DNA sequence: CGAATTTCTAGACTCGAGATCAG
DNA sequence: ATCTCGAGTCTAGAAATTCG
């Protein structure tokens, strides 16, 4: 077992031991973790490392991990559909987009739509983006509500490529246990 | 099979490089009555239009009703190839995917043969629904080239404020507000000189100066560009080519609320 | 209140796009005298002085002095939009933090009214002790330009030591050393090709190339230049604005011992 | 000593211009018959040649041969700083250490002394052949020039073939292919203004668009521009220096590929 | 009115500045 | 100890002014 699991596996193995743990936890909170346990090794490996990462949306090309799998694609589906794992099919938010991407990707895309500043800083392309969003259109896809920031998203996740993120449910309800085994 | 025989090589390249700048790909129509453009701009808010008429072309002969996708920088970058005194020779074999220009000389001495890779476009078609306008102005195309180039040191918005006693542009930014005003023309008739103005209501938009920078890139087509606008409508900025068709421009103008942030 | 109003617009251009690269922010000095400014550089080596009397103005009113602290790359880029035949006419009103600088076209068709916003700037007055200099030179301006474009591309400190038949613009750096030399003459019809020489006693000096080149930019203004050197002292290179008045620059001739390590 | 006295300092000026880009550094053998000068390029793919008569310079003095191997680009640097109608006076004492330059005036007010470092280089001499050639044509420098450049702009392939009346430049890249077909015309009087294409057998060759590009950087030198070549034999452009000499641009031809197969 | 010129600008280059970490 | 990254710095080519 790789160096960070068994420690890992102690946290939930004391938690689960002591009587007065669970009590605070309803019964959806330790299914969860069941869930955990008859994930395959592969699997539950994958959940240890994003979970050290920060909470953001990160690129498939650029998880390198060959300690696990040289091909990761099937082990994200079976965290996909567990419920652990979101895939870039529910980012619908333009700001998440725009800071997923690179800087140099982001100005290729400033020169497209023809941005005030295109060779400005990455957090000034970002707001901007985000104001050009806001403006209205012409009769090129009528009037009825301008909906030009969907013009960009559409653009902008070709450019971005496949991404997950770690879901919220699973994090927040797995961030609860080992806090009090620091006590 | 197309062929269109032109003589004046300088309107196409004058056409092209106004086209440039702005558009990347476009679904050139094409008709028994003469080509029909009408593309689109990446961010998705200037409509452009060209309808070259088929009386201005020397030869003109169409059988049937085509649709190409032509690389606007690619035609850009051929055309800029030829001199300014050629006789473009556009023609297209029947579904060849081919664009096959030919320039000829003044002199007979030099001719120069070429072809272009058509492309698959997803042709949208929109119908531009014609209305009335309130403010029509008309003015040098050089006058109007220079404000915006002088507005768009200051600022960015241009408030246009179509006032019967002369138009009144006005650009406030962090380096101050600077407002600009012409006056009616009377007496010259010259038309490459007159100011003349229409009034039904008054009225007062707001436009981005960038796109009206890139929209004034055809000043060298003529000399005379007219503005029409209304309330709430889109801006219509349109150039006459000569005797052969117009290049129309349309701009959606900004809303009140965007300058609060 | 302080209104001025100059007919030749092209003179307050050229002094904008002199001063536009040396300083940011200056002074204006506004007496009943007239425009005066005094702002030595932001790397605080160069001293650049500036005098406009009352007289050339065509119209010239003030009644209290005022002293404007003016942001100098604004007013270049708002003066780079006038044309090059308006009819300036700056103008401050009571106490507010605004200059309103005003262009009218000759035809009186279009009228260009500019707003400013004020800055406060520390009066820092610098003593100016006249004294009399060793060599001075008047020759034109342009060969002062060519010559101090030449000598970048050798070195970057000219040697100035004016000799018996003229004065002796040498250099030296990698590439080699260059050994300019003007022939002085008199008798010219025209006192635009006077190269004429006046010395008391010898002189030898150096300079940095890089504030000389920075000097020449002020080569429209006139075609006449006066450098006036002497020992221990330094340089002033002088033009003339027209009939208006003088823009002296002030630098300090460098050290020998510096270029020994 | 070796002096060289040239009243025309322009015809250096382009020399250098053209020889700038090409090679860096290069060994000008000077003997009694003149200036000569061969240097394969540093991609050692193309070769320049170089000879200028003594009767060309209005004065010449060599007592013995040398090899002044001096910096190309330095040179031109210098040379740059250089007036059009100057009379350059290159100079060289005996013990070879430097190169003086005493570029003058027309007005003999104004004289300019530079001075260089050589260096010292290993001669390798190449024995160029001299052979007939099978197609030969002669045509006007800016039409070669013009060509090159509009073909540069589809891909990087000439493929020239002196077809039944005329030339046959054919370019394929990867935008399309350009096909520019010359009329040979001799009736013209004006000879410069004329292309003549001479047959011994039909001949069919391919180059590269970048050095052509880098060749064509002497236009200015003369107008008339020769074209020679033959079968697995590199390409002669040779350039007509008045008649002082002339200027030798050589380049292999490209392999062709089994491409086909 | 085209070529040359100078000036402005896109592009590649080098380096300081986060982020993680191990105890 | 490992790594990526973005940010400032510098050239060469395109565009605007001017002289001829």
């Amino acid at each position: 077992h790789p160096y960070y699991l068994r420690s890992f596996l102690v946290v939930l193995k004391t938690v689960l031991e002591n009587e007065d743990d669970m009590l605070l936890f309803d019964e959806q909170e330790k299914g969860i973790v069941t869930k955990f346990y008859q994930l395959s090794a592969t699997g539950q490996k994958l959940y240890v490392r994003l979970f050290q990462r920060k909470l953001s949306w990160i690129k498939m090309t650029k998880l390198e991990y060959e300690e696990i799998a040289l091909d990761l694609t099937p082990v994200i589906e079976e965290l996909t559909n567990a419920g652990f794992l979101q895939t870039e099919s529910e980012l619908q938010e333009l700001s998440e987009v725009l800071e997923l991407l690179s800087a140099p990707e982001l100005k290729s895309l400033a020169k497209t739509f023809h941005l005030v500043n295109p060779n400005g800083q990455k957090q000034q392309l970002v707001d901007a983006f985000l104001k050009l969003a806001k403006q209205r259109s012409v009769c090129t896809w009528g009037k009825n509500k301008p909906g030009i920031g969907a013009v960009i998203l559409k653009r902008a996740k070709a450019l971005a490529g496949q991404s997950v993120r770690i879901c919220k449910g699973p994090r927040a309800v797995f961030s609860r246990i080992l806090l009090l085994f620091s006590l | 099979m197309f062929e269109a025989r032109l003589v004046q090589g300088s309107i196409l390249k004058k056409v092209l490089e106004a086209l440039k700048d702005l558009i990347n790909e476009a679904c050139w129509d094409i008709s028994s009555s003469g080509v029909n453009l009408q593309s689109m701009d990446s961010s998705h808010v200037s409509l452009v239009q060209l309808t070259l008429r088929s009386e201005g072309f020397d030869t003109y002969r169409c059988d049937r009703n085509l649709a190409m996708g032509v690389n606007l920088t690619s035609m850009s970058k051929i055309l800029k190839c030829a001199g300014n005194e050629d006789i473009i020779t556009l023609r297209a074999e029947d579904n060849a995917d081919t664009l096959a220009l030919v320039f000829e000389a003044p002199n007979q001495e030099k001719v120069s043969d070429y072809e272009m890779k058509l492309m698959d476009l997803d042709v949208e078609q929109l119908g531009i629904p014609e209305q009335e306008y309130s403010c029509v102005v008309k003015m040098p195309s050089g006058e109007f080239a220079r404000i915006c180039r002088d507005l768009s040191h200051i600022g960015d918005a241009v408030v246009i404020s179509c006032a019967k006693d002369g138009v009144k542009f006005s650009a406030s930014g962090e380096l101050g507000n600077g407002n600009i005003k012409l006056s009616q023309t009377s007496n010259v008739d010259k038309e490459e000189e007159a100011v003349t103005i229409e009034m039904n209501e008054p009225v007062q938009l707001t436009f981005a100066l960038r796109y009206l920078n890139f929209f004034t890139k055809a000043t060298p087509l003529s000399s005379t560009v007219t503005l029409s606008m209304s309330a709430d409508v889109p801006l219509v900025v349109e150039y006459k080519i000569a005797d052969m068709g117009h290049l129309k421009y349309y701009l959606a103008p900004k809303i009140e609320d965007e300058e609060g942030s």
